[PDB]
């Protein structure tokens, strides 16, 4: 029961999915083969979560892989792990998309996304009873944007009283990776508004800060990144394959964090981050844990939670750990950061605890937090968009492939208006 | 899968060629016979036997330099058909090249394109070589755009063009040549790269440490540079950028598509010891004014698009760091319609070293691919070169008698006019 | 008497898909709801027809095709018809038969630049033509 | 009991034949000499269905292999499995029919057809309870279309209380491979419609695309389309021969596929098929089976049963499977595909279940469709024919041995007249 | 079993016959004394002893051309009295060829036949090489066709004719000789498989890089297609085709038997590497009108029928998909009243090479016999060509001399005009 569904949209998209994949085999104790070497009953009750069972012995992971180019799909392939997917699960063009969100959404897009729902609709046709689709891209770029975006469209469609939940790689503040990304984002982001039901931005420059800063590397790689990333994404579904104390879901998650439809862009953040030889100099307690949650460095957005103020906050809890104890730091980081808060939701922490904990750990968190301050990304995205907008810079490149200002203009104003929408609710007394 | 087609055109072009197939060869392992004792075959189509052929066409309207070709080392390494030669040059005449002699060969060349690209599961499109002031550099290749725009269209042409330097020519014509190239290719090609035969002279003195620098040289750097754009195709990378991206990142107006081409770091033996050759390093010499391809000055224009291509042992922190200081320096600016200006591609192979080669053998380089308003400079002096001499009708009586008309000169010209003050137009920033 | 006429990089020259969706239904009385539908090859004989008097055997076009076949049949039709006005222009048949989106979008863009050039202003009822 | 004569006629009848009966005997354990070195007694028990048994321990097909040219013949005798048959049964001409029906019916045919009989009687009166004949061939040429319909004719005539089936290869719609083929198509279903009870259509384009699809096949040889075909060959008469827990037979699928007598035209398929690689990740399940057969791409005739509805399908299957499962996912099928099915023929899918199982396989299936789409296919014929014979083209080949243009008019009229009734059961409420 | 009779008339059909016998004895493994240390068959007979003779006939009207057979490599090879000559030649008159002269022979000729055929169990039909412009390969030809019609009829008669080029004669009388023989033939042969000398020079010299091809090359060529033809008989294949079956795919009117031939690929060592050549290359590679053997343009014509016979590696799904791709193409237009216009064969044997060939060994080839209406072009021309001198009596008094009256020039002209008319009607399109 409560089966999800994996999507995996472009470059970032499918290498983050490839990390993902890794640490959920880890965790259920799979190999690269597809065979189950772990040690407890508890690792294989839940696996239909991820997995489907084959014949022989074997669990293939209920993923999709998708992207216009054959590049990432092959060292995917070749990669550790690559053995495991479902060979008919790569859906992969031959064009590309030249990071142009016209082209993953209405030209080389649209002539394989027929090809990748009918992949979709009998894995959904697999299962019991289908909880729904997590789906990891970048809004950047042409693929992962304009196709994952697409995706989301004609899947919520289909599917509509299932959850919709994305994980979002945005575009950072301090540096671009792409000439037109406020364009891609711009267009990601009105579709994300009315299709998913929730979204978890994040955002490269945070995950750097974090591997200099918190981890102590020198020296970190897109891996590294990415397996953060992925501890964040393993630790939201927790609750779901595991038993615990006091259980948590997807919907429950959902339901606890978004007061209003369009509010549903969260601010991941896990917990314990240590170096090698600065973990030995701490003790692994709960309000050490809860203190690394709470602070703005730890936030995987760039955007400053002291900025804003809090709507809602989840926090879910993995390993064996006293429920009077994560109430009481739940409880006093409200009292003594009152400032921080939305005054009008009263109790807006949701707790959550999972006694499995992560490997290698005693315990572990992860934080979601729902706060005004990320309306800063999206002014950034409106500014970037407007400055080359006004001057139709690049516009020709949209336009050839049959789109219109208008829905430039549109998307323009939608983004506008959720920003006034959060502006409102910081203000609201 | 990803297939590219490579197109030389006249003696620049197929010298060029020679340097870039020569170092391609080297970095897949595949000997001057085509044998190799999976990737390279975006470059090399593969025969039932153990043997590989460039996806390639070489020509020339005269036979000198491409008989060099069948004669030379890699002999073995093309097959017959794919190097073309005619009878006579077009003798330095854009007429010649594009229509009296280049319309007796246009046919056959676009036959074997036809050809090649039937071979291909998933064709990206063209990478062309040739120069702006030959016959044929500008005639014949003006032609071949026509005819490749009409055939195939949407698929993505890419242009190395060996621009005329201001200070010194080859030849006196160079500015009639250039012109009309320019004009007739304009609306056909997607994105030029500019390089500039003094500013890489400079580099090789400056930099390598060479007292002679020989056209091989020349070439030689020239290959680099390709292998950087096209590295990204034939190896495996942390952050990838395929041909098609590039005229996405980098061409902010149909007609502004002429970027310039910077490698770093040019070094010798002597030099590449005693230093570390961090990013920052590389990345720094390469926005420096030095160390540009292109004889022109980006302190009196701003950037409109960098795009920074990273090889080897390189970490995407560090580059993003690099690029964050040198966003804060005084001497780039930046048009103001434009705050994301940096498109990033991260490559894991380091830059392979020819055997008897200039450069020293390093772990990271880097080619960034810029556009500036600086470049409108080059287009100006161009235009008054060819004012100089048409204001006394000098050398166009060659061009009417090979059927060109003299209406013809006068609609380039004000052709050209008109991309100088598009450009100019750009440089200014917003009003409100 | 016909001319040929190419489109790679322009700009402040290209219809959107629903202005070109609305030329085609206008001029053609026709009720396409995707530009895809252009692939069964029966609206480019029809357009041919109006363009250039006489020039295609419209009795042979299907215009209720239903069937790759079919589709391809048109296409013969309309190849013989350039064939006959000396365009030069390739048609990618294989392409534009399997109802994709890009390749129609491209080759419609093309053919109201070849249209524009070459229209006279007549009058022209279709559904004649139709039957 | 239940014997069942076996009829090969031209080079695909022929090498369709061979392949056949390579089969059939790797099922019962019989080896290239005739001799039983299988390991089960059921493998034995009836045994009797396909084979004689000769003196000294030896089974030999009960089959006739027809051609007007010696080659084909040749090479089967020289093939694995060529030493088997019996020497009397190979009846050939000297001649050859030229791609011509009227050679095949008339001339070259006529000459040979009273050699064939004899031997075909002669095979009736060894079995004790003869149950029919099956006939394999092409339509396309002149020996299996011409002469086979002529031999459906006699045998008929002669024994008109007996089932004739065939399993006939027809025209292509993409490419033709004879140029008089829509000719020899045309005279050859005007006799199928009169003169057999069942005719299985099998149409090249369609294998070609389940050998480079489904089974990854970059480079099939005529041998696999072959083994195919005879895999489905084997699962119509698998109930026959051995025990199960529903048990089907030959007439009983006549009885449940044809309404109606002239609509006796299916259209096969069978499952499962994979790759090499691809078969480990995916389990043999029943409802998989299921899926597999009832889409087009499965579907071994080259018409989309999307275009039209499923007057009556037929299931077989073998191996050791759950028959409650079965009638779940049957039931499944016409409920949630309403649209497709005929809605005057209730409950218009009939199982069969035989226990043993395909060499190989664990649970294998047959499909048996009786679609009004396959009206397309011969819609196409009469187009085709239409356009040569309004010019007469060819026609001076076919007059030439004595035909008159009365009988290729009758022949037009008869297979339109047959499409018509075809479209007025699809329409009917 | 299925035996085939080969007849070589004149000195083109003797020639090619030669070329044709000694690549059947490579094939089959028959040394040139008749020795091998069971498929041969169809084209040899057997003796009590290990040695096997052709089942062949060569006639010529003077001796000096059989005479290289009888005192040659192959002198063994075949049994005297199937190498029958008589004294005097026909001397490029039709006249003398089919009464003056060739009344004496004609008897001996049809004998000899008549003792061949005896000893086929399932003689097939007859393969008749000979040429149009000769008095021997033209009169002799068609007397012989009007005996073989009269005394066997329905077998199958197939001829391979070396018809005259546009801009390349050898005689002055040729269109005469042309004219008439195909006049008197046309209602006896079922089938004439046209091939221009033209057209082969040409291949020679700009696919396999020959300078000067001599006609011992082009019979070589010629005995290729032979084998492509036969191919199906002499060996086991996947999908066959006998020769019954060619008369019945390619001919769709009595009148209308000239299809055309035309192989692929035709290539040296140089180039047969370099290239892997796909069923689907070849495929492409047959229609296109540069390889074509007869100097005619099918983009000005319709195709009737296209028959296919591949031979070696080749796998049936690949030919589908070639041919599918190729109907699709707009420079490939077929009659309206043809939907389905290709018959396939394919057979396992790959064209065996000549030790000293011009042509090199290669893993599959295809032979294309098509008819098309642009073939039309070369009877008008010929039609021109007799007019332009029968308007004069020039030569005619010759023809009349050896006993032909000048009624029968004007008669084998209308015919001849007719044979125009028919093929322009059949191009048109249906109506309604
Ligand atoms: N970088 C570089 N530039 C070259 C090379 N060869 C020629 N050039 C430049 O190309 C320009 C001359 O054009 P060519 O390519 O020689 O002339 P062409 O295309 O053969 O035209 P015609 O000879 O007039 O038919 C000059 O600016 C030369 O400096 C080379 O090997 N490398
Ligand atoms: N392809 C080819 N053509 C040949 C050959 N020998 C002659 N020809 C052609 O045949 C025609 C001349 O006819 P011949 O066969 O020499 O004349 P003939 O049949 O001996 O007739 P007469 O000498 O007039 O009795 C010309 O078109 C020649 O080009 C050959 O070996 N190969
Ligand atoms: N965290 C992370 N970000 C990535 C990775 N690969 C690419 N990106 C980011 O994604 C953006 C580029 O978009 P990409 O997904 O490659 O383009 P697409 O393939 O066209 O969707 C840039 O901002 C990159 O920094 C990765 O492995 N991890
Ligand atoms: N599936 C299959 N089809 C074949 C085979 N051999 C020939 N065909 C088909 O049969 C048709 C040719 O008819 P054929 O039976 O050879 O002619 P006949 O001998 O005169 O009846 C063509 O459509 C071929 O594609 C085979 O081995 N398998
Ligand atoms: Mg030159
Ligand atoms: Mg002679």
């Amino acid at each position: 029961m409560r089966e999800i569904v994996h999507i995996q949209a472009g470059q970032c998209g499918n290498q983050i999915g490839a990390k993902f994949w890794e640490v959920i085999s880890d965790e259920h104790g799979i190999d690269p083969t597809g065979s189950y070497h772990g040690d407890s009953d508890l690792q294989l009750e839940r696996i239909n979560v991820y997995y489907n069972e084959a014949a022989g012995n074997k669990y293939v992971p209920r993923a999709i892989l998708v992207d216009l180019e054959p590049g990432t799909m092959d060292s995917v392939r070749s990669g550790p792990f690559g053995q495991i997917f479902r060979p008919d699960n790569f859906v992969f063009g031959q064009s590309g998309a030249g990071n142009n969100w016209a082209k993953g959404h209405y030209t080389e897009g649209a002539e394989l996304v027929d090809s990748v729902l009918d992949v979709v609709r009998k894995e959904s046709e697999s299962c019991d009873c289908l909880q729904g689709f997590q789906l990891t891209h970048s809004l950047g770029g042409g693929t992962g944007s304009g196709m994952g975006t697409l995706l989301i469209s004609k899947i919520r469609e289909e599917y509509p009283d299932r959850i919709m939940n994305t994980f979002s790689v945005v575009p950072s503040p301090k540096v671009s990776d792409t000439v037109v990304e406020p364009y891609n984002a711009t267009l990601s982001v009105h579709q994300l508004v009315e299709n998913t039901d929730e979204t978890y931005c994040i955002d490269n420059e945070a995950l750097y800060d974090i591997c200099f800063r918190t981890l102590k590397l020198t020296t970190p790689t897109y891996g590294d990144l990415n397996h953060l990333v992925s501890a964040t994404m393993s630790g939201v579904t927790t609750c779901l394959r595991f038993p615990g104390q006091l259980n948590a879901d997807l919907r429950k998650l959902a339901v606890n964090m978004v007061p209003f439809p369009r509010l549903h862009f969260f601010m991941p953040g896990f917990a314990p981050l240590t170096s090698r030889g600065s973990q030995q100099y701490r003790a692994l307690t709960v309000p050490e844990l809860t203190q690394q949650m709470f602070d703005a460095k730890n936030m995987m957005a760039a955007c400053d939670p002291r900025h804003g103020r809090y709507l809602t906050v989840a926090a879910v809890f993995r390993g064996r750990m006293s429920m009077k104890e994560v109430d009481e730091q739940m409880l006093n980081v409200q009292n003594k950061n009152s400032s921080y808060f939305v005054e009008w939701i009263p109790n807006n922490v949701k707790t959550a605890v999972c006694d499995i904990p992560p490997r290698g750990l005693k315990m572990s968190a992860t934080f979601i937090g729902n706060s005004t301050a990320i309306q800063e990304l999206f002014k950034r995205i409106s500014e970037q968009f407007t400055a080359m907008f006004r001057r139709k810079a690049f516009l020709h490149w949209y336009t050839g492939e049959g789109m219109d200002e208008m829905e430039f203009t549109e998307a323009e104003s939608n983004m506008n208006d959720l920003v006034s929408e959060y502006q409102q609710y910081q203000d609201a007394t | 899968m990803r297939e590219c087609i490579s197109i030389h055109v006249g003696q620049a072009g197929v010298q060029i060629g020679n340097a870039c197939w020569e170092l391609y060869c080297l970095e897949h392992g595949i000997q001057p016979d085509g044998q190799m004792p999976d990737s390279f075959n975006t470059f090399f189509s593969e025969t039932g036997a153990g043997k590989h052929v460039p996806r390639a066409v070489f020509v020339d309207l005269e036979p000198t330099v491409i008989d060099e070709v069948r004669t030379g080392t890699y002999r073995q390494l093309f097959h017959p058909e794919q190097l073309i030669t005619g009878k006579e040059d077009a003798a330095n005449n854009y007429a010649r090249g594009h229509y009296t002699i280049g319309k007796e060969i246009i046919d056959l060349v676009l036959d074997r394109i036809r050809k090649l690209a039937d071979q291909c599961t998933g064709l990206q499109g063209f990478l062309v070589f040739h120069s702006f002031g030959g016959g044929t550099g500008s005639g014949f290749t003006s032609l071949l755009m026509e005819r490749l725009s009409v055939d195939y269209g949407k698929k993505s042409k890419l242009e190395f063009s060996i621009y005329p330097a201001p200070q010194v020519s080859t030849a006196v014509v160079e500015p009639y040549n250039s012109i009309l190239t320019t004009h007739t290719t304009l609306e056909h090609s997607d994105c030029a790269f500019m390089v500039d035969n003094e500013a890489i002279y400079d580099i090789c003195r400056r930099n390598l440490d060479i007292e002679r620098p020989t056209y091989t040289n020349l070439n030689r750097l020239i290959s680099q540079i390709v292998s950087s754009i096209t590295a990204s195709l034939r190896f495996d990378g942390a952050l990838n950028v395929d041909l098609t991206e590039f005229q996405t990142n980098l061409v902010p107006y149909p007609r502004i598509h002429f970027p310039l081409a910077t490698y770093a770091p040019v070094i010798s033996a002597e030099k590449a010891y005693h230093e570390q050759l961090s990013v920052a390093e590389i990345t720094n010499a390469c926005f420096e004014p030095a160390n540009q391809m292109v004889k022109c000055d980006p302190r009196h224009g701003k950037y409109m698009a960098c795009c920074l291509l990273y090889r080897g042992d390189v970490v995407p922190k560090d580059v993003n760091a690099a690029i964050a200081t040198i966003k804060t320096k005084r001497s780039i600016q930046f048009v103001d319609w434009c705050p994301t200006g940096f498109k990033v591609g991260i490559n894991y192979q380091p830059p392979t070293v020819v055997p008897g080669g200039d450069l020293a053998k390093v772990q990271r380089a880097v080619c960034m691919l810029s556009n500036t308003t600086a470049i409108a400079e080059a287009w100006a002096r161009l235009d008054h070169k060819f004012d100089l001499m048409y204001a006394k009708r000098a050398f166009v009586h060659w061009y009417v008698g090979e059927g060109m008309e003299e209406g013809e000169f006068s609609e380039a010209r004000e052709d050209m006019a008109a991309l100088e003050k598009d450009y100019e137009e750009v440089g200014v920033d917003s009003v409100e | 008497m016909a001319v040929n006429v190419y489109s790679t990089s322009v700009t402040s020259e290209n219809l959107s898909r629903h202005d070109m969706l609305a030329w085609v239904n206008d001029s053609l009385h026709l009720n396409y709801t995707k530009i895809e539908q252009l692939c069964s090859g029966a609206a480019y004989c029809q357009f041919m027809d109006m363009l250039f008097p006489g020039c295609v055997h419209l009795r042979k076009v299907k215009f209720q095709a239903k069937l790759e076949h079919e589709y391809i049949h048109n296409f013969k039709v309309l190849q013989a018809a350039f064939k006959k006005m000396g365009v030069d222009k390739i048609i990618p048949v294989e392409k534009l038969v399997k109802g994709k989106f890009q390749d129609n979008f491209e080759f419609i863009q093309w053919f109201k630049k070849f249209f524009d050039a070459n229209y006279d202003g007549k009058d022209y009822n279709p559904l004649l033509a139709r039957q």
